[PDB]
């Protein structure tokens, strides 16, 4: 069976976080619970790290622990708006393969200008809230 | 593209 879980990550003062937190930002470590060998984190590059992704926020799921062996997981990321609604969701279509220190995700998860345009309601009080759902086989 | 669904590793 599948073990489905989630993590909600709030990055405060998002508009300054490249200065205050750096080029790459790792979340706190999380898992499904206390009955779980697996430890994961999210990694964000508030500006993508090559010519092509420079206008995008990049978002990855990183396996931090040293598990039994290879882990195969599906993942879904989305952005929670001002109203508490999930938007801009994208999915791994299949299960990717993680070993300790391996990440998978989207180098171009979302355009910064989309995110920064206040009409879109994605940075209420300059807080970016990301929702990650993970599904381990 | 407002989002790009290509999955890569870091």
């Amino acid at each position: 069976k599948v073990v489905k879980f989630s993590y909600m990550w709030t990055i405060n003062n998002f508009s300054f976080c490249r200065e205050e937190m750096g080029e790459v930002i790792k979340s706190s470590t999380f898992s499904s619970g206390a009955n779980d060998k697996l430890k994961w984190c999210l990694r964000v590059n508030p500006k993508g790290l090559d010519e092509e992704s420079k206008d995008y926020l990049s978002l990855y799921l990183l396996l931090v622990s040293c598990p039994k062996s290879e882990v195969r997981a599906k993942f879904k990321f989305s952005i929670l708006n001002a109203k508490g609604e999930e938007t801009k969701a994208m999915e791994s279509q299949r299960a990717y393969r993680f070993v300790q220190g391996k990440d998978w995700g989207f180098k171009k998860f979302i355009r910064r200008d989309f995110l920064l345009d206040e009409a879109n309601g994605l940075l209420p009080d300059d807080k970016l809230t990301l929702f990650c759902e993970v599904s381990v086989v | 593209p407002e989002q790009d669904c290509a999955v890569t590793s870091g």
